[PDB]
């Protein structure tokens, strides 16, 4: 057994050898383990609380003489003391704890086990004596010093990251909870209780000053580059010098002073930036703004709204010329769509928010412009829309390319998906397509396939049903008419060539024929037609529409040969003329049976192209009122350059007058639909509110077809008095079925 | 590397550095004090050791010297006593005193393999047996007068 | 020269460390300085913390040294310290698992009984009880007889099974001495039957002892004395720690606010499309005997249907089928028109249950076949769910000795 | 004494 006063002297030698470190052999480590070892086994029956109490007095005694060194030192010179004397001391404590580790773990271990809360750990000892003589009388010299060189840092020089680096692993390693130093992770309370709330509370008065000394006297523009210069500055500054739980705090409060506190004038140059269209200042901004959290809601509204008054803009330069013109119309609207769909993928990083204040901007702008304004109805719009997607289908002189045309249909398709009422555009491109498919008009039939499956793509089946009714109805005509050429080589044939397109009625909206006298020859072609169709398939019926027939005569009485092609009425009228030449209106009305109007039309054709001449030449022409008794004579004079002319172009007057019908059958649809619809929603509901039931009604039938209150008004009285959607006994609110 | 270690008597035992690493006061003596290249071939006086006892601990972490680790703590475990190996029983077979001086040794190096294996082959030795037979086979003398036996007995009657 | 008193107070108390309890009590004995490193309190942790199972919070609570924890403990229940440790780890498993699913059982349960009840009940039964059996008892002598009971719930139309865990006075007041049952003790009851696992406290009469044994009364032989049995488990510490795991493990199933006896392999499922046909399994030996060989199994046919499912794909169960394999060989097919009377529709995340019956001459078996299902609104479409292999497993089928002469 | 060669037609077929 050994004394503790027969040893201390020379324990007290080699722990004092070991913190003014001289570079100690590993012999007099091994002696001290041994002066350390023959205490703790000697002989309240285990030895080690007095050597405990001579090191904690002895650390007390040399941290206290040690301030005495550092307290009146400022700012860098206390900082280099406290970073170098940190280091040293850390250094042979590190070494003491392990010559002191024999009652670090067999006296200190069992008497921390059994309470007795208060010794510890000789390297916990440590820290916590020097948490108690050298860092609390060095708290507000160190950090002031440490802040003051984090000033210099930021305001542009060069400053030692090793010093700032220390300082911060001291304040870390010193958060050390002594009650138990078996903890887990590293400890921050010391950390985030003298430093980092001080320097965080401090970056605040910094980044407020810079912000309100760089913003008055600079632009915006410029502002955004520093922020986010700061912004990354501030991320490295967590990684070079300080700790890595002080990102996230650091980053949210220079947010916070940077961009939140200054978001209102950001707004205020959104707009004036989004004017100019510096796509790249733009994505500059919300790459800021973001950040903030709740804060990019104004933009949103900003750029939606400037969306749309350009767009509007754009539509007021068209003018009057786009009502005419629906290449243009739709060029403009798609040419502005583009240039703000490329800022909100590229500028705003594609974002959901943004992508649908641009859907909900151009919704408001193409069903709602200044186009359809002029024209009093919002459903201009979407005929303006098929009439350019059938200008494009059309079998023009240049024939589009493939590819091209592929890709503006694709386009044309993404205008479609703002057309709020796409019921118009629906009634409209299938009369189009009629009217392209019954003449052989279109461009190409794979691009017709590729538009109705986009369209089935777009909204549902019934959208597109009749559209695929009539292709297919015309591949069926198309075998038909093989079948009808097969027979007529195998059967009789007739003289004149024939080649039907035979439709479905409840397809391909049209309007029924007038009366009219058949032509014999036309009557046994006719009738030939008929009669293979019943050998075919019997039980049937065919209206035979002549308003969209067409074929070609020979003039031999005329004095030069023609191969003129015309309409069936205009074939009938001059077969009517080859019977006999001098020929009066009515002997017209009453012999062909065809309706005055259209008739006095195909007359005025007639007198256009010059093809016959008047009872008098020198009379009106062009803007004649034909009588029932004005006569029509034969021509054989007339002069063309060519053979194969055309008579049967489209008149001025059924354009306007076809749009007018198409506009009142897609409201008589609407209707229809409407009707469906709140017998559905009353056969599930049976009782409901006026306005729910108005608000039931336009949210079932939003997916197809936006429906108007005066529209459900009407048709809600058209039920109410066909007893189908009877009112309920004495009541202006509610009814049932 | 090599370190070398000698005894209180002084004999120079040379150790690989990583079969002495296995105790705890010399790995924490080359870790922390940071093995200063000065002077790093010179003994390292362990004067609480012999030699006898000290070429044994160096045996023994010799056929260690790849040892696992063991497995942190079994305190709620009831301290497997017959898992010793079979080298480990056949080297610790030796007299009480050595064993003891053993044990003692084991405990200055901190090596925690062989004075866990130390204290059970001797716990081996104290397990079921009567207190005569413990004091015969420890050869200890019982110092227990009259009023002090008859001390233990009020109470160890809980136990009988 | 160096004995084990000079070898310092530090290794010392790592050698005492591995010592047992028994050897730290005697070393006290041994010499001075080792009856004081003998007395050391964290020595005596691992002793209270595994022969006990104090922990620091009942340390904590008791404000007392660990040794004195020991001294006091060992003076109550110190008879039993082979076996306290795993008897107060089931009864802890036990009452600490349901206490959340059935509170009532846990509040049912009485306090600890003294050593004079259960000298008592050895002084009239004229024999010693059980060491093991002893010790449960001092941590609880069980439940008044009530329903629910500790010892499972089976629950069936014409028949409910529900056992408690009787007191010292009744199973003293109900402990059997007749021939066939001779030396027999049971620990349990019914109060809606009269079924009792008798205990055996001498290996007579053609008796393991201390076996946890059914009933199982004899039907063909006439006799009284001609009692067969069904042996459940082993001693009464292994019957017990089987029966609080298979409980706390999920083993049994915790139904209708009561612990069911559902032996329910996982393993045994044949989900057919998007319906899982997990079925339990149960044995009843208040229908059974050995001879004739009845062996009444029973269990709930679980099925649900995933929510992947259509709301339109309410299949309803027209019919069931089934397909009773004997293990001798013997095939029996049923296909009676619903399920104990009943046509269930499986909505999607509906949980349907219902329980079953049957009986087996043979030991072992399986009821596979389909339930046929039809949706509601989809009139066209019919499936059915196949009815998995699960065996129904029951214990051994000793008979009385006087049976076989 | 006019002569025609070529002639297309377009019936609607309608379900009775």
């Amino acid at each position: 057994q050994i004394g503790l006063d027969q040893i201390w002297d020379d324990l007290r030698a080699g722990i004092q050898q070991v913190y003014t470190r001289q570079s100690m052999a590993k012999s007099r480590y091994m002696e001290l383990y041994t002066h350390v070892y023959n205490y703790c086994t000697s002989v309240a029956q285990f030895v080690g609380l007095e050597l405990y109490k001579r090191l904690k007095e002895f650390l007390k005694n040399y941290l206290t003489n040690l301030l005495k060194d550092g307290e009146d030192l400022m700012d860098e010179s206390v900082l280099k003391f406290y970073t170098q004397q940190w280091e040293d001391y850390r250094f042979s404590s590190k070494v003491l704890n392990g010559i002191c580790a024999y009652l670090n773990r067999h006296w200190v271990r069992r008497e921390c086990d059994e309470g007795r809360k208060g010794i510890y750990e000789i390297y916990s000892l440590a820290l916590v004596t020097w948490r108690d003589c050298l860092f609390r009388p060095l708290n507000k010299q160190v950090t002031n010093a440490v802040l003051k060189l984090i000033e210099k840092e930021r305001n542009g020089e060069t400053i030692n990251t090793r010093l700032i680096s220390g300082v911060v692993q001291s304040y870390v390693e010193l958060g050390l909870n002594e009650d138990d130093a078996f903890a887990k992770g590293p400890t921050l309370t010391v950390y985030k209780e003298s430093f980092e709330s001080q320097f965080l509370a401090d970056t605040e008065r910094f980044y407020t000053r810079e912000s309100t000394e760089f913003l008055q006297q600079n632009p915006v523009t410029e502002y955004m580059k520093k922020a986010e210069a700061r912004l990354l500055e501030e991320q490295r500054r967590v990684q070079v010098y300080l700790h890595e739980s002080t990102q996230d705090e650091l980053a949210r409060k220079c947010e916070q002073v940077l961009i939140e506190k200054h978001l209102e004038i950001f707004h205020t140059e959104f707009q004036n930036l989004l004017d100019a269209d510096k796509n790249e200042d733009l994505g500059r901004m919300y790459n800021l703004v973001s950040r903030i959290q709740d804060g990019l809601g104004e933009l949103k509204k900003l750029l939606e709204t400037h969306i749309h008054n350009q767009g509007l803009a754009a539509i007021e330069k068209c003018g009057e010329a786009a009502l005419n013109d629906p290449k243009m119309y739709v060029q403009t609207v798609l040419d502005v769509h583009k240039k703000y769909n490329a800022l909100v993928m590229s500028a705003f990083n594609n974002d959901a928010g943004f992508v649908a204040a641009l859907d909900k901007a151009c919704g408001r702008f193409i069903n709602n412009n200044a186009v359809t304004k002029m024209a009093q109805s919002s459903s201009k719009s979407p005929e303006l829309l098929a009439r350019y997607c059938d200008s494009l289908l059309k079998k023009s002189s240049k024939n589009p390319e493939e590819a091209e045309l592929e890709d503006t249909l694709n386009q044309v398709m993404v205008v479609f998906k703002y057309i709020e009422d796409k019921d118009v555009f629906q009634k409209f491109y299938a009369k189009m397509l009629a009217k392209r498919l019954v003449h052989q008009n279109s461009a190409s039939d794979d691009a017709e396939a590729s538009m109705i499956s986009k369209l089935k793509q777009a909204c549902g089946f019934e959208y597109t049903s009749k559209l695929q009714r009539m292709f297919q109805d015309i591949g069926v005509s198309k075998d038909l008419n093989e079948q009808f050429k097969k027979h007529l080589t195998n059967s009789e044939p007739l003289d004149l060539d024939f080649s039907i397109q035979v439709l479905s009625s409840g397809s391909w909206p049209f309007q029924q024929s007038c009366t009219f006298a058949l032509p014999s020859e036309l009557e046994r072609s006719y009738q030939r037609f008929t009669a293979f169709y019943a050998s075919r398939h019997s039980g049937r019926k065919l209206t035979w529409l002549y308003q969209l027939s067409k074929g070609e005569l020979v003039t031999n009485c005329f004095k030069n040969r023609y191969t003129l092609q015309a309409s069936t009425f205009q074939m009938a009228i001059l077969l009517q003329y080859n019977t006999e030449d001098a020929y009066t209106v009515q002997q017209l009305t009453d012999s062909t049976q065809i309706k005055m109007d259209i008739l006095a039309q195909v007359l005025q054709i007639l007198l256009k192209s010059k093809l016959l001449v008047l009872e008098d030449e020198n009379a009106n022409v062009d803007e004649v009122e034909l009588k029932p008794d004005t006569l029509i004579k034969l021509y054989l004079g007339y002069k063309n350059k060519k053979l194969r002319v055309n008579i049967n172009v489209p008149m001025k007057t059924e354009q306007k007058q076809e749009q007018e019908t198409t506009h009142k059958n897609i409201e008589e649809d609407r209707k229809l639909l409407i009707q469906a619809a709140i017998v559905r929603i009353m056969k599930m509901r049976k009782v409901l509110k006026h306005q729910q039931l108005l608000g039931e009604v336009l949210t079932q039938l939003s997916s197809r077809f936006k429906p108007r209150v005066p529209v459900i008004k009407k048709c809600i009285d058209i039920l109410i008095e066909k007893e189908y959607l009877e009112r309920v006994d004495g009541e202006k609110d509610t009814y049932s079925y | 590397p090599s370190i070398k270690l000698q005894s209180s008597d002084g004999e120079i035992f040379e150790v690989d550095v990583e079969i002495a690493k296995q105790s705890v006061t010399i790995k924490t003596m080359l870790e922390d004090l940071g093995m200063d290249d000065e002077g790093d071939d010179d003994p390292v006086p362990l004067p609480n050791v012999n030699a006898a006892i000290l070429k044994k601990v160096i045996q023994w972490c010799t056929h260690h010297k790849d040892d696992p680790p063991p497995p942190e703590d079994d305190e709620n475990k009831e301290k497997r006593t017959d898992d010793i190996p079979v080298w480990d029983q056949e080297f610790l077979k030796v007299d009480q005193g050595t064993l003891f001086e053993l044990i003692l040794a084991a405990n200055y190096l901190d090596i925690k393999g062989l004075l866990d294996v130390t204290c059970k082959t001797v716990a081996n030795m104290i397990k079921g047996k009567t207190p005569e037979e413990i004091r015969k086979t420890f050869n200890i003398k019982n110092d227990f007068t009259e009023e002090e036996e008859a001390q233990v007995r009020k109470e160890n009657q809980w136990c009988e | 020269p160096l004995t084990l008193e000079s070898l310092p107070t530090d290794p010392l108390l790592l050698i005492l460390s591995f010592l047992d309890y028994r050897d730290l009590i005697n070393c006290c004995y041994v010499s001075r300085r080792l009856s004081q490193l003998s007395s050391h309190d964290p020595l005596w942790r691992r002793h209270c913390k595994k022969y006990w199972l104090i922990s620091e919070e009942e340390k904590t609570q008791k404000n007392q040294c660990w040794k004195s924890l020991f001294i006091d403990t060992y003076s109550d229940v110190g008879r039993y310290i082979d076996h306290y440790a795993a008897i107060k780890k089931a009864w802890d498993d036990l009452k600490k698992y349901l206490e959340p699913r059935c509170p009532r059982m846990v509040l049912s349960l009485k306090e600890g009984a003294r050593e004079e009840d259960l000298d008592a009940v050895e002084a009239q039964i004229g024999c010693k009880l059980p060491d093991d059996y002893r010790c449960s008892y001092r941590i609880h002598n069980g439940q008044k007889l009530v329903v629910p009971g500790l010892l499972g719930s089976m629950a069936l139309s014409n028949h409910y099974r529900s056992e408690d865990l009787l007191d010292v006075d009744t199973a003293a007041g109900g402990f059997q001495q007749r021939q066939g049952l001779k030396y027999c003790l049971p620990l349990t009851f019914c109060i809606h039957t009269g079924l009792s696992q008798y205990i055996a406290v001498e290996a007579a009469e053609g008796r393991n002892k201390n076996e946890v044994f059914y009933q199982c009364p004899d039907q063909m032989a006439r006799n009284p004395a001609a009692i067969d049995m069904f042996i459940i488990g082993a001693t009464f510490t292994d019957w017990f720690t089987s029966y609080v795991k298979n409980v706390v493990s999920g083993g049994f199933p915790i139904i209708r606010d009561q612990i069911f006896r559902y032996v329910h392999d996982p393993e045994c499922v044949a989900t057919t499309g998007d319906i899982t046909v997990s079925v339990s399994t149960s044995f009843l030996p208040e229908l059974s005997s050995v001879h004739p060989p009845h062996y009444f199994f029973t269990y709930r046919i679980r099925i649900e249907m995933s929510k992947d499912a259509l709301p339109e794909k309410a299949c309803q169960l027209d019919s069931r089928y089934w397909r009773i394999t004997n293990a001798k060989g013997d095939v029996e097919e049923v296909q009676g028109p619903g399920v104990v009377g009943e046509f269930p529709i499986i909505s999607p995340g509906r949980v349907y249950e219902y329980t079953s019956c049957t009986t087996f001459s043979t030991t072992s078996g399986y009821m596979e076949g389909y339930y046929t299902f039809h949706f509601l609104y989809f009139k066209d479409k019919i499936f059915n769910v196949a009815i998995p292999r699960f065996h129904m497993a029951c214990p051994t089928f000793r008979v009385s000795i006087a049976r076989l002469e | 004494r006019f002569e025609v060669k070529k002639w297309n037609a377009v019936a609607l077929w309608a379900w009775d």
